[PDB]
RNA sequence: AUAAACCGGGCUCCCUGUCGGUUGUAAUUGAUAAUGUUGAGAGUUCCCCGCGCCAGCGGGG
């Protein structure tokens, strides 16, 4: 069975500014010696994480913070009916490596992802360890013996199972180190973009000074893959089918979710025009299809999709890629040759993915 | 023989809003050559002498960040020169060191673009004729001196 | 027959940061007076060594460490069924030159490569020596006799056969010196690169952050030239006198990996899983790199990839004619005296068959 | 028919470190007031002498053996005024257990041995004990007599056993330090050592750079012929050919397993002369880069030649082999499409 | 190179039928569809493909009329004569935005607009200089046209 | 054939793991491109062939 699942997406956006930096400038990148517009992988990740679809098909997002005071209070309110305050405080203090007073500000080393399910589990363990006069060190060494038992709790924090976590303080260094299952790339345009500039003003209704905003439209190449085995491992040993279902939701989200930036004023609410999913032993990206920046003819979209299809033909024949592959597209013109099953709707695609690429 | 910097500065300050607007639209120094208002601006300041063209193109380009983005301030009578570009950029508290890093390593044209972004972002206070000399030569030595001044300033202040 | 095999790769990466330095800036190098982006040789090496292709087609990889306590416990664990505990401890001690207590902290002199197969073999030898109440320095005397018998074990440690090992303490200092059979160069881009910067933040779900200073991460894309050669004879020697066929096999695996494996750095957040667009293999009596093809840095025209491939091919013609290089050569390319190969597997086969299939 | 052969080579190395000092820092030199990366005379010469090409075409040459039998007559009347024929013939017989010329280091060492034999005759020392005293020296010279061409070309090994003053054998080929045609921007690599058993770091540094190197060498044909027992100019030219090939292909071995700067030279010019001259002043004023360092370096070379060649009296057959098609050099210098053709050209004295 | 004053003199002495027939084109390449053109420009090296594009441009401008472009030799003092932009500015008939939109006008859009300007302004100028400008016609020759125009207008006022 | 000659400073090594730059904003009001002008004249139209009363007529390019 194939371990890696690759998700390729071509999605065209109308004039927008979906990701910018500390100087209100669009994020770009250089590719093939020409400037592409860029949407950072962080942006995509958090857009997916916090989306509504995630909330309805995957669950609650992890709670990412650095303020342990607020976190203390939160954990009390959401767990108080299950544990003594002092078990909670002690668990937080052991995980974080800081002391949980009634101090107003208590800051961790960095912004870390916390999962309330996980913290609860640790609270149980700390409780029985409290009842047994077991010392903190021995508690640690004990817990280190069965890691999977802790990773099961990441089913209430699937995003962490996808993008991972690092720790530099507390027992989390030994316990809460998670290795991301999903690799995801910055989205870049398949063509050159010279951004436009909107010169604006604000009218003062009581009297009778121009600002600027950079923007652009563009056809974007999104890529991500998922390491099934590592996902299963990161979820406590979950099934391949549960893995495939999560991977499916990631396909959906990568084909429909869009960062929120400047959207109320530019509304680039576009859906993907092509989505290909492809099963593989070694993960590969199709970015090179657009190393030679796509030149427009009757748009950027069609030539980008054709460029994609061609590169995939060359790479698949050249490197002998026998893996399940399927392509959904809103365009009619000529797709990838017959080893790529065509999908009329996105849902048929997603079914085909849920079914390990055989349906 | 040498280019008057202060004259050009004041000229840019008193420019009519339309011309300033026309110049503020270049996205690259050489585009200034596509713009009538530019030639009208730099004509008194020796544009017609080929020796001074590149230089002038840079000066104006940086000024083209805004009508008062570059605040000039005279040096103190005691010290031999005024505030350097690096020092001012550092003094602003808005410029991150890596910006300067990538600036001094940038190719021709690109560096000036980046510089102008830094100037809009910082609104530095500096000795303009000094910066003007710097732009007049703008080579390895000058880029390096920029980053050095930045680093040492940020160090003490 | 030719002793050397040359592997050239042109591979193009999308935006990414495949190797960085002490300031977390992309590793670079100056070539032709212009800045190229660099992926170091050690990085490529470790990339291949820890890969899964390696694990499934070559075998186990060396274990590099300095913590003899941890290594102790590991070795006990995977050899306990064949050897006594202090046979194991003894062997470890004699090879490391440090005394193997039941201490929980025992430092070697430096991070060194440990092949487990090798250590098992030395375990058999030390067992023997223990049965005959033999003195250590005499066991050493005996073992210096037949070094090939020890290098035969590097077939379970091919990575050291390829990249070599230097020894400083214990009997290894006498028995362990391996001279690498594979020479491999730092990957550099065929073109000048001005690196981009990503300015990121972290949104704190419990406080609406206002003004903030953004973190930075240098990144870039680029067309890299990878080069490595393998000295077949020295491989054969490092493997205990293995046949040429086995050498060529391993070489073929090195070709594959050099054409497909990409270092792991920041790949979770930049995803540059690109295969190579050109692979050429070239048998020779004296190794020679094609790096000088890109000394005059490639200028872009419809990308950097194709112009690079053509620069490569042209320098190849000029050097082949200039230095009269009639040796088996083959080139695999994705783009439309050198035998052309449609697929990577055909190239691999060609290599397996000493360059005439 | 000039005495000296001059070899000039321009070779470009990709990022590497072919030669460093006691502080593991790349080797240095100032020229024209600016710093150039250097590869030492020593390093390069060793690169050549320990090569396989050298081994097969110098260490396994026909002229490599010196037969003492054929050297009896000439030896004896080159040594007749110092020694009686008895002592001579005894000595030569000891060493070994038609020709009219003899290599001076041979004459010298033979002389020393002779002296010893006479010395032992005066004390009626037993022959067995005599040999027992100088076993070593015998073995030594028996070795050196098997490596004629090698010694003629490169000189004596650093451990040779040569005793005399005529035994201080200089190489027929003189090899200069190699320096870069341009000022160098040196790079610094920052590496770590991952501990596969505690990956939870301590960094080390190695300096490295890339550059266009000017290699220069000369060959003293007369000296070669003399130290081969009076061999012909054709043969000496053969040897010269081999040295040209090597200076164009052989590269030092330092850190090449991890930096692999396995590059062939891009320009090779051979030039006959009465006075051997380096063209290093072509680069006294350091080359500035323009689409690389290679082309401008080559151009600077060519134009230096044009400017000073005849004035410096480099009137003698001259040929140039080069991969880069830059502006050609003076009509009088013959172009060569292949190294092999340049070699053949040298082999036949330059026409 | 191409002899200019020769081509001019040939154009001045062309027969009115050929002359009117040439004027009628609406795009330089349409000259290729006309015999009189070939006979005109053959003595001046049309047969050499290097010179072709150039000739097509030159004649096109000349096609404005037999006496629209008035040649005038440079004064012996001056190093160069009256360039096109100066001539146009001197006409008093051309608006700055015509010139601006001229230099920003695409291959081809460009020559058509220039010819319209020429007929409208009937400029007196050093013809061989114009010819050179037309021989190369790249970003900087266009930008130079705008320069001369703007700067002359400012000078004269 | 020079404090020279002969004459490697040389072997080993991931810089790795975590991270929306985000919220808000008419460029807006005024403005003939306007006055004057035969396209007239003029049978040349370059080649092959047929016929001719050598005035021209016709076939083919």
């Amino acid at each position: 069975m194939s371990n890696f699942i690759n998700i390729h997406v071509l999605i065209s956006h109308s004039p927008s500014c979906l990701n910018r930096d500390d100087m209100n400038m669009q994020k770009d990148a250089i590719f093939g010696g020409k400037r592409r517009v860029r949407i950072s992988s962080q942006s995509l990740k958090r857009a997916m994480r916090k989306s509504g679809y995630y909330a309805q098909n995957i669950g609650e997002s992890s709670l990412r913070t650095i303020h342990l005071a607020q976190l203390r209070d939160v954990l009390r309110q959401k767990l108080g009916e299950r544990f003594d305050q002092k078990i909670i405080d002690k668990t937080l203090a052991l995980l974080s490596g800081k002391s949980v007073d009634e101090a107003e500000k208590i800051s961790a080393d960095a912004v870390t992802p916390w999962v309330v399910g996980e913290i609860a589990w640790f609270c149980e363990q700390v409780a029985k360890a409290e009842a047994d006069n077991l010392d903190d060190k021995k508690l640690l060494k004990v817990l280190k013996e069965d890691i999977a038992a802790i990773r099961v709790n990441l089913q209430q924090g699937v995003d962490i199972a996808l993008s991972g976590r690092m720790a530099t303080s507390g027992m989390m260094t030994e316990l809460g180190k998670v290795d991301g299952a999903m690799s995801i790339a910055h989205a870049i345009t398949t063509h050159q973009v010279d951004s436009d500039i909107d010169w604006f003003t604000a009218v003062d209704d009581l009297q009778e000074h121009l600002g600027t905003q950079e923007f652009s439209s563009g056809v974007f190449y999104r890529y991500a893959n998922i390491n099934l085995a590592q996902l299963q491992e990161n979820l406590g040993g979950a099934s391949r089918e549960q893995a495939l279902e999560i991977a499916t939701h990631v396909v959906h989200m990568l084909a429909t979710e869009v960062p929120g930036a400047k959207q109320r004023t530019y509304a680039a609410f576009n859906p993907a025009d092509m989505v290909m999913v492809n099963f593989s032993d070694m993960p590969l990206s199709m970015a090179n299809a657009f190393e030679k920046a796509v030149k427009a003819k009757d748009g950027f979209l069609q030539p980008s999709i054709q460029a994609f299809n061609q590169y995939w033909d060359r790479v698949a024949n050249g490197y002998g890629l026998n893996g399940a592959a399927a392509q959904f597209s809103l365009s009619d013109v000529d797709p990838i040759t017959a080893q790529v099953k065509q999908m009329p709707t996105l849902e048929q695609l997603k079914s085909w993915v849920r079914n390990n690429g055989e349906a | 023989d040498e280019i008057d910097a202060m004259a050009l500065y004041r000229a840019w300050q008193q420019l009519d809003n339309g011309s300033c607007a026309q110049i503020r639209r270049v996205s690259e120094p050489d585009e200034l050559r596509d713009i009538p208002a530019f030639y009208r601006l730099v004509q008194p300041f020796g544009w017609e002498n080929p020796r001074h063209q590149q230089a002038l193109l840079r000066m104006v380009f940086c000024l083209s960040a805004g009508k008062n983005v570059i605040r000039h301030q005279d040096k103190k009578s005691e010290q031999t020169t005024g505030i350097s570009l690096g020092r001012a950029l550092a003094n602003s508290g808005r410029i991150n060191e890596r910006r300067i890093f990538q600036l001094i390593r940038a190719d021709r044209t690109a560096d000036m673009v980046q510089l102008r972004r830094l100037l809009t972002h910082a609104e530095p206070v500096l000795d303009w004729p000094l910066m003007a000399r710097m732009l007049t030569w703008w080579g390895k030595r000058e880029r390096q001196q920029l980053l050095e001044d930045f680093v040492l300033t940020t160090n003490k202040n």
